[PDB]
RNA sequence: UUUCCGGUGGCCAUAGUGGAAGGGAAACACCCGGUCCCAUUCCGAACCCGGUCGUUAAGCCUUCCAACGCUGAUGGUACUGCACGAGGGAUCGUGUGGGAGAGUAAGACGCUGCCGGAAU
RNA sequence: GUCACUCAACGGAUAAAAGGUACCCCGGGAUAACAGGCUGAUCUUGCCCGAGCGCUCAUAGCGACGGCAUGGUUUGGCAC
RNA sequence: GUCGCCUCCUAAAGGGUAACGGAGGCGCCCAAAGGUUCCCUCAGCCUGGUUGGUAAUCAGGUGGUGAGUGUAAGUGCACAA
RNA sequence: UUCUCCCCGAAAUGCAUUUAGGUGCAGCGUUGCGUGGUUCUUGUUGGAGGUAGAGCACUGGAUGGUCUAGGGGGCUUAUCGGCUUACCGAAAUCAGCCAAACUCCGAAUGCUGGCAAGUGUAGCGUGGCAGUGAGACGGCGGGUGAUAAGCUUCGUCGUCGAGAGGGAAACAGCCCAGAUCAUCAGCUAAGGCCCCUAAGUGGUGACUCAGUGGGAAAGGAUGUGGAGUUGCGUAGACAACCAGGAGGUUGGCUUGGAAGCAGCCAUCCUUGAAAGAGUGCGUAAUAGCUCACUGGUCAAGUGAUUCCGCGCCGAUAAUGUAGCG
């Protein structure tokens, strides 16, 4: 479900990051060889997936949901590291190598961040 | 009233058919409600005139095959300089039913001689019923003079015809003469 | 007697699309001349300082809609 | 006289004369009305002719609307001039007129010197046109 | 397998706008803080960080409403390629092919892919 | 590699250039003056409408505003 | 009066198309008004508010392009160019 | 600028020019060599568009209505405040409109690809030799000009140029048709068939009576045929012909006179089978003559009104009929 506009009555901070995850997808997109990866930041959960725009699937994901993660504890940058070490496990495995990265209108920093260093020690090309 | 009109299939469309119908003398139309298909048929054109005479009247299409069946002409194209009838749109009615029109308006009040009553409107949305059509509505400035005007929600509408168009805008207007 | 003020007017400069639907073309190959994007980029195709829009790739002109966007793509040869 | 405030082009192209009325056909105001059944140029000179015979047959009551308006500019040619040198300065106003336009109507007055009146207003224009009413 | 919901695409209003009613299990969200990374051309509003208590009031979600907007034939008309014809002239008509725009009946309170969630 | 031209008459005759000819001299009707021809804006001669003026009385006689043409003799347009 | 260049119309829905046809511009400017990266959304309107007025700055509401674009015009650009 | 025949066969455009009647390059001709369906036509299938038309979303132009900020005029009288706002009125809104340089829209054609079929021998490359670079008119779509020109400048097709033959009275540009030669054969095209003049004073049905045909406008007209719509009509219509065609009332501002007739109006009432403060003619001013309306002998159709076919007037220069040859 996507509309180019963003939605009206929407919250102000919705519309904003709305309005720079569609800034930041103007020239993020996702092929065969470098497949799309987004991170959604909930405020308490990050959901990371590994998509293939060109035919609008995604091949890996994760995310803090997973039963394995719930009781680990530790603070949100460091469940965010575990997720991204996940992610970037589970691309080696469905040999994916290379991705490009997408905030999805959020800022690169923290527990984004974090992530993406993790996918990139568990060794993807970003 | 019921004004009966005899109508046979057409079936050549196009400029070159509706010449060939119009030079024969009749007139085509098209005939679709919101329960069939579109019938194309042709009609007399002298028959048609004289129908089409009055405004919103109930005709019976009978078509030798078919059965006769009730409409109203909805949109009647007719020649600018001649008075002839160049296509006829038939909407199909349900006798037992309810329909929107447009009844005419006309002044029938006098004032002072200084001021004259003015229509706003030639036609009014009136929703009626199909068995008793508003000719014309009537509506009388008499004794009322200077800058009155008349809007459409003060009407003495006949019964059973309900006021479907905004009743915020005017509609007769009387004042001073052309100074 | 009388003189105007008008009489100039600048060089026909040949605008528009050279390549129309479903023509062949070269990588590099320029799809269509124009001032300001009536025509995007779309999927292989590239453009230009001037907004030209060229071939970045080998394959078959088309002209579609990429979300809201008017583009030219060149589809790659079977 | 009907002349506009302004217009966007002084000089322009001589407006197209083919094809019946584009719009306007039918009465809007008033009850009876004048309509053109040939097309033609209608400038503001004969306009305010046909609406001066109009109210002066009608006297006092009734009320007249002019329906076209003389907003497209006629350039003139500098008198005893060779051509050339551009285009001239306008010189006329006009009026696009089409088979089956409606060029004046009336109201408040009774059909018979209504008719008087139209037949005076027709007897001023360049073109042939016809006394209509609301079939009554 | 199904239902419901959160993400992420595609079509880009038949989806919007406005009104009404109802919902939160996970989830989303508002919300609570600012110690820590970080931040405000002032402001922890926002961005960011730490929590998930509180709350479905709003976002979001579900149902309903053609009301504004949007979509929209058939037939006819305008125009028109070709072939002719008629007027003193503006210009007009016909044959043979194509054929709108407007308007009319009507449609419509979205459709569809992938991933995840909780239950089955 | 880069510089020096309002070479602007901007594909840029010379680095360097204004006038007079009724004292004039040596292809074009491709092009003007005269006449003819076309056209008819202008001119001209009529005509339609009838506001008004004519004690009264539109039309004895006049004719406002507008409209339609004739003639080709006026000034022009065209350059056959 | 004009002569080179640019934009629009004429130009008859590719391109091209003449007249002493109709409109305007150019002979620059900018060390940022270039590159890149991230962020932002305007004009107008309504309401409230010291000086303060139609209009300075502020607040709330509304408002999708009608603002804006170094410079003409067109084609673009609110995903912002 | 001098002999012949055979084959093909232009251009009068673009660009540049101290250039505009010159010239270079390209376009178009021919020819050698090479390449062979690539050209072209039609069908089919797919593209980009913003013209015609249309529309009013935008930008301008615009009519009327509603409504109104706000300006003007007054007074009570003003610092207000009120009555006014019977005046003006942006904006907004409703309805009808306008646009080469407006567009929410949007053709037909054209252009350009794929495919298929058809096709003269078309297309392309590369050499030799050119000529041309003053065009004309007609159809269609436009600019300049005045709704002008056998005008001017473009787009496009045709002919002429460079095209004889047939038609158009004659008549480069219009229509038919592209002449290899011969023929004292036939069939046709455009156009024609009374005679000039080849073929019908053809057949059948309508219309015209103007010599319209065989030039023209606004406008005007009981011309004439046909097709409607509609009022009245043997309760007896329209004409024609005998009686009532008038009281109150010389209705009022006029004007020595407006009594029914200068101009402008409420556009009434009555003795009654019948009538208008009143329509023509008359008239200083009233008189009166005479009509719609009421009886009757007669009485079968009249009175409007619209549209269509063909005609009429408007119509009008100078050597001689003289605008069918
Ligand atoms: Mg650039
Ligand atoms: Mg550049
Ligand atoms: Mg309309
Ligand atoms: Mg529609
Ligand atoms: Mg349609
Ligand atoms: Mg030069
Ligand atoms: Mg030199
Ligand atoms: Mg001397
Ligand atoms: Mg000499
Ligand atoms: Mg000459
Ligand atoms: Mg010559
Ligand atoms: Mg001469
Ligand atoms: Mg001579
Ligand atoms: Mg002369
Ligand atoms: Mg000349
Ligand atoms: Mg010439
Ligand atoms: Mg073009
Ligand atoms: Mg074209
Ligand atoms: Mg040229
Ligand atoms: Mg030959
Ligand atoms: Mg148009
Ligand atoms: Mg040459
Ligand atoms: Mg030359
Ligand atoms: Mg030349
Ligand atoms: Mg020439
Ligand atoms: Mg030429
Ligand atoms: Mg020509
Ligand atoms: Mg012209
Ligand atoms: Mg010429
Ligand atoms: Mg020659
Ligand atoms: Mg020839
Ligand atoms: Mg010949
Ligand atoms: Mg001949
Ligand atoms: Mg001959
Ligand atoms: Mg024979
Ligand atoms: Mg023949
Ligand atoms: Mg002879
Ligand atoms: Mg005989
Ligand atoms: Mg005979
Ligand atoms: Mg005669
Ligand atoms: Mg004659
Ligand atoms: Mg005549
Ligand atoms: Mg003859």
């Amino acid at each position: 479900a996507s509309t180019l506009t963003v939605r009206k009555s929407l919250s102000d901070r919705a519309k904003a990051r709305a309005r720079r995850q569609a800034r930041g997808r103007k020239k993020i997109f996702g092929t065969v060889e470098r497949p799309r990866m987004v991170v959604t930041r909930s405020s308490k959960h990050v959901f990371v997936q590994v998509i293939d725009d060109v035919a609008g699937n995604t091949l890996v994901s994760a995310s803090t949901m997973e039963a394995e993660l719930r009781e680990m504890s530790g603070d949100k940058t460091a469940k965010a590291a575990r997720v991204g070490t996940i992610i970037g496990e589970r691309a080696k495995a469905a040999g994916i190598t290379k991705v490009v990265f997408d905030k999805a209108g959020n800022q690169y920093h923290g527990r984004i961040a974090a992530l993406a260093d993790a996918a990139r020690e568990a060794g993807l090309d970003f | 009233d019921i004004i009966h009109l005899k109508a046979e299939q057409r079936t050549e469309f196009g400029k070159g058919a509706a010449r060939r119908i119009r030079r024969d003398d009749k007139v085509p139309a098209v005939m679709y409600g919101h329960d069939h298909d579109p019938i194309h048929v042709t009609l007399d054109g002298h028959a048609t005139l004289l129908a089409l005479r009055t405004e919103n009247p109930l005709l019976s299409i009978e078509i030798e095959g078919q059965k006769p069946m009730l409409a109203l002409p909805k949109d009647v194209q007719r020649d600018v300089l001649k008075g002839f009838v160049r296509h006829v749109d038939l909407l199909t009615v349900r006798r037992g039913e309810k329909v929107d029109v447009n009844v005419a308006l006309r002044i029938t009040g006098e004032s002072a001689p200084g001021t004259i009553a003015m229509t706003e409107f030639n036609e009014i949305e009136v929703q009626a019923d199909l068995l008793n059509i508003p000719e014309v509505i009537e509506i009388d400035v008499t004794g009322l003079e200077a800058g009155t005007t008349i809007y459409l929600g003060d009407l003495k509408l006949p019964e059973g015809t309900s006021l479907l168009g905004d009743a915020e805008d005017v509609a007769a207007t009387v004042a001073f003469p052309e100074t | 007697a009388s003189s105007s003020r008008n009489g100039r007017d600048s060089n026909a400069q040949r605008l528009g699309v050279k390549r129309f639907g479903g023509q062949l073309v070269n990588a590099g190959e320029i799809i269509v001349r124009q001032r300001g994007t009536h025509f995007h980029p779309g999927d292989g195709v590239g453009r230009g300082g001037d907004d030209t829009l060229f071939a970045l790739r080998d394959g078959n002109v088309e002209f579609g809609t990429r979300r809201g966007r008017r583009v030219v793509n060149v589809t790659p040869v079977e | 006289m009907l002349i506009p405030r302004r217009v966007k082009y002084r000089k322009q192209h001589h407006p197209k004369r083919t094809g019946a009325a584009k719009g306007g056909t039918q009465l809007a105001f008033g009850d009876y009305g004048i309509q053109a059944t040939e097309g033609g140029y209608l400038t503001n000179r004969q306009i305010e002719a046909a609406r001066i015979a109009m109210t002066r047959y009608i006297k006092r009551g009734g009320k007249v609307w002019i329906n076209v308006y003389p907003d497209r500019p006629m350039t003139k040619h500098p008198a005893e001039s060779r051509m050339g040198s551009g285009k001239g300065t306008p010189e006329w106003w006009i009026a696009n007129i089409k088979p089956g336009r409606v060029l004046f109507e009336l109201s408040g007055v009774p059909e018979d010197v209504a008719r008087e009146a139209m037949r005076l207003a027709i007897h001023k224009l360049p073109m042939k046109a016809r006394f209509i009413s609301r079939e009554g």
